[PDB]
């Protein structure tokens, strides 16, 4: 079963392709509509695997350098192995001597396609956590934040260096450990500073400090300071917003680590309570009279900050990414904080983006502590300054990648001229990554001269991810995968069967959304639809000009429905959310694995009823019944909807009565499953408990030339069916 | 043979000392500043507040021009008045405020002639008639004495104060009490010489003696603290911190105060936190290895902090060396040999950058005054570091090559003294006159943006502003010349007040009267300041020429117009100017108007400033040191020995002398100096047994060491700066310096040579 | 005060 194949290969290699059988020619692949792409998770959970301790072993050819893997042929009685990527003959290292057909090195076992090595680098660095705190918020808020901060500080490894920077009208860089007096360096929150200027001003050398010190050495002091922290003194006049130098504080923090611990794992964590009002990075005026830019404002070109403000953060983002540091943004305010302009920082460095109404909410507190989740060995499930390299067989080339990363612009034979997303490279830097971090790598078939050697068997791709494990341990994660080549003029079938509609869907949504940012407007829906049609035309069963005859193999049948939900999703239809929300959703979707990605594109709706166990039901109004309870799970929120009948039974009180044991259960059933998700899911979803005619039914109802408009899946399928056949 | 200084000072003490001086007559000539008499107001201002170069002005401009006697006044608005003399009164005219002529705006003083039954008072300065406001009306009586007179100070006294109404205040709102900001240079130099600890430890004691009116129980003056070295360290000392906070601002150039609340607190309320900080600062920078420091940013910062707390203030800056760290006001080591006739010599005395003058203006604009305690040890460019503090009305204290075991007491005495000084804030002095002449020039630690208002961020009891007048029209030998000084300021309690000084001078068309009423001490104070200001504008040889020619011109005029016929072989000098030549020669011999061979620019700049602020008492002594013989001292039954001429001729190998100019105090010892004395004073048996390098206070001694200590005290008494003692052993020792103060000897030319010079040009003016 | 210049 292909479904087992898909599952098995994702569980083993944290990989998922659009096609699992590739076209031996560039032409037929071009007209295969969905490109040979893969959703790739470099640190996919895999406890069944030992971290085998030793160097990886690489091909001796300089331009190749692949990692010895199960695809390489081995001549034991001659201590040689042939690189499956460039055929180069290679010798084994001395310690391998014993190697034999029946007792071979792990890296060569299929079970170990995907294995982790333990580099003996040398500099065992401690993790660095830099808190960049905003102080312009109500005491309730700042107090909660202060508490959340203390909590994290207690989860940090004793060797981890911690640094504190607070800001408001001005920016303060706290010198910790400094006992008896407690001091700090203050800068105008009105003007920038280079990592140099700051190094000089704060009086630091070149390349622990008084600013970043041991957790097991500062604990007391820092927790005291954190606790004594009070909101920005400078009073705010009526009709005005606080003077918050968010943009400068970040710049000072980025620079602080740039001149102290460059090129090494570290999280710059900036918590904000409102928008930056005193540039650079300024996001909006200080006079309440003016509302923060909207999606309409920004389109009517009536957003005078957006461009400058974003230009600022982008620069910071690239510095930090280039210095190998992560930037997180925890924005909690009743109104926009400027995420849209700041998005590139957590988007480019593998950082987190967390939205909220206030830090004094379970929503936030919960989310923030999930950030410091420990693994089975009490180590953060964090990875730092990862470097991802991807080798391909000579018949394949790398178009580009889409997801949390930055290009290392490493040219080579594997890179393709025609680039997609972050392309022109075979190497990307992912400063911050987790077991969930997933990237989208687009490939391009090469063998252009149409009818050439189909021979060689399969094509292969290798993924090498080096990173600094939270443990301080340096590591290299290696994955090598191979899929069979096929002659499309004799195997269209064997190829079409390999389609992975779910993956394909997401992969395309990723390209569609990447464009949505790019200089491209609503021509997205346009291109997306054009493709859907082309796919139906090449892989659908049908007689020309006979819509009623159109039918899809069960291998494709859901692709159409996926697109249907994508094109009408908040991911491409921004105008119903704030520029900030829009950025927040896109941030998470371009990260997520195939599973979560799907829920994000097409919410799951389960129905509960006295008549049978909970069963997923169509994301249609038809699914909304009077005697049924619904649990709609988009990724960002969990909603429970009580149908009319059940709403009355519930407003009537039957639940308390001992006679209606079951009813009381029914009401609870969906609530219980929402509790699990409300812990398991990382960005903790917003919760909603509504019912027939509730003020919040809206949240459910709403979720339930151009190829079409805001219509129904049926109409959509109709207009679709007819265009596919002509 | 001329009437020496000592004889002149003594004769006046004889005939006028120990007697009451009632300022009831108009152009009345007062005793010399060197004479101790009791003064009772009674109409015209006390000579302690204001003296003049002549108490009888020439009637016309041409007359004045013939004589060339500068008409000016030395004014010390807040001069300390003796305990045994009556204090000023505080007049409150209510809502309206003080009554003033509508035309020239002169205040209600004894110079207002009440007419028409006392309904309209004609003003004595411009002759305009005014309407005695309702509430102020009062019946005249026999010749108009108003039946009020002796009851109301403003009507019968020369000096007194008015309560200022809100329209006398900035932004028409009650000002706030001032604040004191201590800024300590903690770079290496001052950490090593143990100055930092000194200032911190000693500051814990003195912060208590901070001034406060009797009417209140605690001082309204708040305090602030700062340390620095090319970077500023502000401190938060709010009355609720168990520990003081520290905020470092490294953005010199575009400086700013990182606080408000926690910076400028009540020393009482935040006592324990401040001491806490004061114990700490010394250790805190103990290992500092920083040597370069900034300056302009510091003044910049304090001023800013004050502007923010919206209150006037005074910065007590403690600096050590030439500020070299890059930042605005960066000072180089530009000490050049551009003098003696360079015509460009002036630049040596002006500040390097154009920033200091600006900073000074901003300070004055915000009632910020800066007093600087400088402990140099090498060139420091005083012409730059002392501008803001001069223009701002502050005080400049220099301690060359500071050494703890010697200078500790001198500096601490200065500091205590300077903190307890009676001071007014954010003041502006205006000198109105009667019809005919007007104030046209000012000299003093002041700043002026227009041509009538003398702005003093801070003014104290020692500071004296000198005002030159010029003829505007013609004066009446009948009405004479009136003068009304008025200083508006803010008190340490935060009150807007006005201090008034009225003075009636005589007028005349007769040259005899002009001279008969001159005061040499006054005239010298003017010439000194006048020339000292000119240094920044004309070649010194140009200044010296004007001084000499004006001196010869004055005497020539007197000779050809007043002096009874006498032989051409004689040189006539009016009694008013007996000792003028001597003193004038001293000014010309002074280092500020002299040159290069020895004496650092730093020393010239320093003196040039110190004098600019002096009153008559001060300038008299500064230019003609007081030389007391100590060996011939009457044992326990003393009262300060008689002064001896400032010549080496009056020294004896067997004697021991005391020479003081108000700044330096030399103890000269001759070789054949009696071992008896050298014992009861330095506790060592012989002359060769004393070490100069050990100029510290010598106690013990029962009859003499005590009697000498007595006089040293009485000498320092009325003197603002605490003198630096320096022991000199006769034959070839440091004595070289000492000889400089023997102002009558040649050292320029001797007193006799100069006299001989003047006579030549007086003869040249062939008449 | 008269002074004969000799
Ligand atoms: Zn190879
Ligand atoms: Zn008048």
């Amino acid at each position: 079963t292909y479904l087992e194949f898909i599952q098995q290969n994702e569980e083993r290699d944290g990989v998922r392709f659009s096609w699992n059988v590739w076209p031996s020619s560039r032409l037929e692949a071009t007209r295969m509509v969905v490109p040979v792409a893969a959703l790739f998770t470099p640190l996919k959970e895999r406890p069944d695997l030992p971290p085998i301790q030793y160097e990886p072993v690489l091909c001796s050819r300089t331009t190749c350098r692949a990692v010895l893997n199960p695809l390489c042929q081995v001549d034991y009685r001659a201590k040689l192995w042939a690189c499956n990527f460039c055929y180069q003959r290679n010798q084994f290292p001395p310690s391998y001597a014993g190697i034999s057909e029946l007792n071979q090195p792990a890296e060569l076992l299929p079970q170990f396609s995907s294995i982790e090595y333990v580099v003996l680098r040398g500099p065992q660095m401690p993790l660095i956590f830099l808190y960049v705190v905003d102080t312009c918020m109500e005491d309730e808020d700042l107090q909660a934040l202060k508490e959340s901060m203390q909590m994290s500080l207690s989860l940090l490894p004793p060797t981890a260096l911690v640094g504190l920077i607070t800001f408001g009208r001005m920016v303060q860089v706290h010198e910790l450990g400094c006992e008896g007096i407690s001091k700090s360096y203050v800068f105008r929150g009105t003007k920038d500073l280079s990592a140099k200027q700051l190094q000089e001003m704060l009086g630091l050398s070149k390349v622990s400090n008084r600013f970043l010190q041991p957790v097991q050495k500062i604990d007391m002091n820092l927790t005291d300071l954190l606790g004594e922290l009070q909101r920005d003194p400078w009073p705010v006049p009526q009709g005005k917003r606080p003077l918050r130098s968010s943009g400068v504080a970040l710049s000072i923090a980025v620079g602080l680590l740039e001149c102290t611990f460059p090129n090494t794992g570290a999280r710059i964590m900036m918590f904000i309570g409102g928008p930056a009002t005193q540039g650079p990075g300024m996001v909006v005026g200080d006079e309440l009279k003016t509302p923060i830019r909207s999606w309409h404002d920004i389109d009517k070109d009536n957003a005078k900050y957006v461009k400058k403000g974003t230009k600022h953060f982008e620069a910071l983002a690239n510095r930090a990414a280039t210095t190998g540091h992560v930037i997180d943004i925890y924005a909690c305010a009743l109104d926009q904080t400027g995420l849209l302009e700041m998005k590139c920082c957590p988007n480019l460095t593998g950082g987190y983006m967390v939205m909220g109404d206030s830090f004094n909410t379970s929503l936030f507190k919960q989310t923030f502590q999930r950030v410091f989740t420990k693994d089975m060995h009490g180590q953060f499930k964090m990875g730092f300054g990862g470097t991802l390299e991807i080798k391909t067989s000579r018949e394949i080339k790398i178009s580009g990648a889409i997801g949390p990363c930055v290009s290392l612009n490493s040219k080579g034979p594997c890179v393709s001229e025609n680039e997609i997303g972050t392309g022109g490279t075979c190497q990307w830097k992912i400063c911050g990554l987790s077991p969930t971090t997933t990237l989208a790598i687009y490939f391009e078939v090469v063998n252009q001269h149409n009818a050439p050697i189909p021979q060689g068997g399969r094509g292969a791709i290798q993924f090498v991810t080096q990173y600094q494990h939270s443990s301080g341990q340096r590591r290299i994660r290696v994955t090598t995968i191979a899929r069979n080549w096929a002659d499309a003029q004799t195997q269209i079938q064997n190829i079409a069967a390999s389609f992975d509609q779910e993956a394909a869907a997401i992969l395309m949504a990723r390209l569609a959304i990447y464009r949505a940012e790019t200089e491209e407007g609503p021509d997205v829906l346009r291109w997306l639809d054009r493709q859907l049609i082309r796919l139906c035309q090449k892989f659908g069963e049908y007689h020309k000009d006979d819509p009623s005859s159109f039918r899809f193999s069960e291998t494709f049948s859901l692709y159409p429905q996926f697109m249907f939900h994508l094109r009408r999703s908040s991911f491409l239809q921004v105008f119903n959310n704030s520029p900030d929300e829009s950025s927040y959703y896109r941030h998470h979707f371009m990260r997520q694995d195939l599973t979560q990605s799907l829920i994000m594109i097409q919410p799951i709706l389960y129905a509960y009823s006295f008549s049978g166990p909970p069963e997923p039901v169509l994301l249609d109004s038809s699914s909304i019944l009077a005697d049924r309870i619904l649990l709609m799970d988009t990724f960002f929120q969990i909603l429970i909807y009580h149908g009319e009948t059940i709403a009355q039974w519930r407003k009537s009180g039957y639940q308390d009565m001992p006679e209606y044991e079951n009813f009381r259960h029914l009401l609870q059933a969906p609530v219980d499953d929402a509790q699990e998700i409300l812990h398991s899911r990382f960005p903790m979803p917003r919760y909603i408990d509504t019912e027939h005619g509730g003020s919040q039914a809206r949240f459910l109802l709403s979720k339930v030339p151009i190829l079409t408009d805001d219509v129904s899946l049926q109409v959509f399928m109709d207009h679709l069916k007819k265009l596919a056949v002509s | 043979a001329m009437g020496s200084p000592i004889q002149v000072i003594e004769n006046d003490r004889a005939s006028r000392g120990g007697q009451v001086y009632a300022t009831n007559t108009r152009g009345q000539i007062p005793p010399l500043v060197t004479t101790d008499c009791m003064i009772q107001d009674q109409g015209n201002a006390s000579p302690r507040f204001i003296r003049c170069t002549t108490y009888c002005f020439p009637c016309t401009s041409d007359m004045a021009k013939q004589a060339q006697i500068p008409l000016a006044a030395v004014i010390k608005p807040f001069a300390t008045i003796p305990s045994n003399e009556s204090p000023l009164y505080l007049v409150n005219h209510g809502e309206s405020g003080p009554v003033r002529c509508n035309r020239c705006k002169a205040y209600m003083c004894p110079f207002m002639q009440f007419i028409e039954g006392g309904r309209r008072y004609q003003c004595g300065f411009c002759n305009c008639v005014n309407d005695v406001p309702p509430f102020y009306f009062q019946h005249l009586d026999h010749i108009g004495r108003r039946l009020d007179h002796y009851e109301k100070p403003e009507l019968s006294l020369g000096s007194y104060e008015y309560v200022a109404t809100l329209d006398y205040c900035r932004k028409s709102k009650p000002p706030n009490p001032p604040a004191f900001i201590f800024m300590i240079d903690v770079s290496y130099s001052n950490i090593k010489n143990g100055l930092v600890k000194l200032i911190c430890e000693e500051l814990k004691t003195m912060l208590e003696k901070i001034p406060k009116e009797e009417q209140e129980e605690t001082s309204a003056i708040r305090v602030g603290f700062i340390t620095y070295n090319k970077v500023l360290h502000f401190f938060n000392v709010k009355s609720n911190l168990a520990q003081p906070q520290m905020m470092v601002v490294t953005d010199v150039g575009e400086v700013f105060v990182p606080l408000l609340d926690g910076f400028l607190v009540n020393y009482q309320e935040s006592q324990s936190v401040i001491h806490n900080l004061l114990d700490q600062i010394p250790d805190m920078f103990a290992d500092s290895n920083e040597n370069e420091t900034v300056f302009a940013p510091v003044i910049q910062a304090g001023m800013e902090a004050l502007k923010a707390a919206d209150c006037p203030g005074k910065l007590f800056i403690f600096h050590s060396s030439l500020p070299t760290a890059e930042a605005p006001g960066k000072l180089k080591n530009r000490d050049d040999k551009k003098l003696v006739n360079t015509d460009k010599e002036k630049i040596l005395f002006q500040p390097q950058t154009n920033v200091y003058d600006s900073l000074a203006k901003d300070c004055v604009a915000h009632g910020c005054s800066v007093t600087l305690f400088l402990f140099p040890s090498q060139y420091v460019d005083v012409a730059s570091l002392g501008l803001v503090p001069q223009l701002t009305g502050g005080t400049l204290y220099k301690y060359n090559n500071f050494q703890m075991h010697l200078d500790r007491q001198q500096f601490l005495n200065d500091l205590r003294n300077d903190i307890e000084k009676k001071i007014g804030f954010d003041a502006i002095m205006r000198v109105r006159t009667s019809t005919g002449f007007r104030a046209t020039d000012f000299f003093g630690g002041i700043l002026m943006n227009n041509t009538t208002d003398v702005e003093m961020a801070a003014i104290d009891c020692d500071k004296a502003v000198t005002v030159e007048f010029k003829h505007d029209d013609k004066l009446s030998e009948d009405s004479g010349a009136l003068i009304q000084c008025a200083v508006l300021y803010t008190t340490i309690s935060g009150q807007r007040r006005l201090r008034i000084h009225n003075l009636g001078l005589n007028c005349s068309s007769q040259l005899a009267d002009l001279y008969k009423s001159c005061e040499t001490d006054a005239l010298i104070n003017f010439f000194a300041k006048s020339a000292f200001k000119a240094v920044l504008h004309q070649p010194l040889k140009v200044i010296r020429e004007i001084l000499v020619n004006q001196t010869a011109h004055m005497l020539a005029c007197y000779r050809k117009n007043c002096a009874s016929p006498s032989a051409a072989s004689q040189l006539i000098l009016p009694d008013s100017m007996k000792v003028l030549p001597v003193y004038m020669n001293c000014l010309l011999k002074n280092c500020v108007l002299l040159s290069r061979p020895e004496i650092s620019t730093d020393e010239r700049a320093y003196q040039r400033q110190l004098v600019m602020t002096m009153g008559v008492a001060d300038s008299q002594l500064f230019f003609y040191p007081q030389l007391l013989p100590i060996h011939t001292l009457d044992v326990k039954s003393t009262m300060l020995p008689a002064a001896v001429r400032c010549s080496e001729s009056r020294l004896s190998e067997e004697g021991i002398f005391l020479l003081a100019n108000g700044l330096h105090m030399f103890l000269w010892l001759g070789v054949s100096s009696p071992p008896e004395l050298i014992q009861g004073i330095f506790n060592v048996p012989s002359f060769a047994h004393i070490n100069t390098d050990m100029t510290l206070l010598p106690e013990v001694g029962n009859p003499y060491s005590q009697q000498l200590r007595m006089i040293m005290g009485i000498i320092q008494q009325k003197r603002p700066y605490s003198m630096k003692l320096t022991i000199v052993k006769q034959r070839e020792q440091p004595e070289m310096v000492f000889r400089q103060f023997l102002v009558e000897d040649k050292g320029g030319s001797s007193y006799v040579d100069f006299l001989c010079c003047v006579h030549k040009e007086i003869c040249q003016l062939l008449n | 005060t008269t002074i004969p210049m000799d």
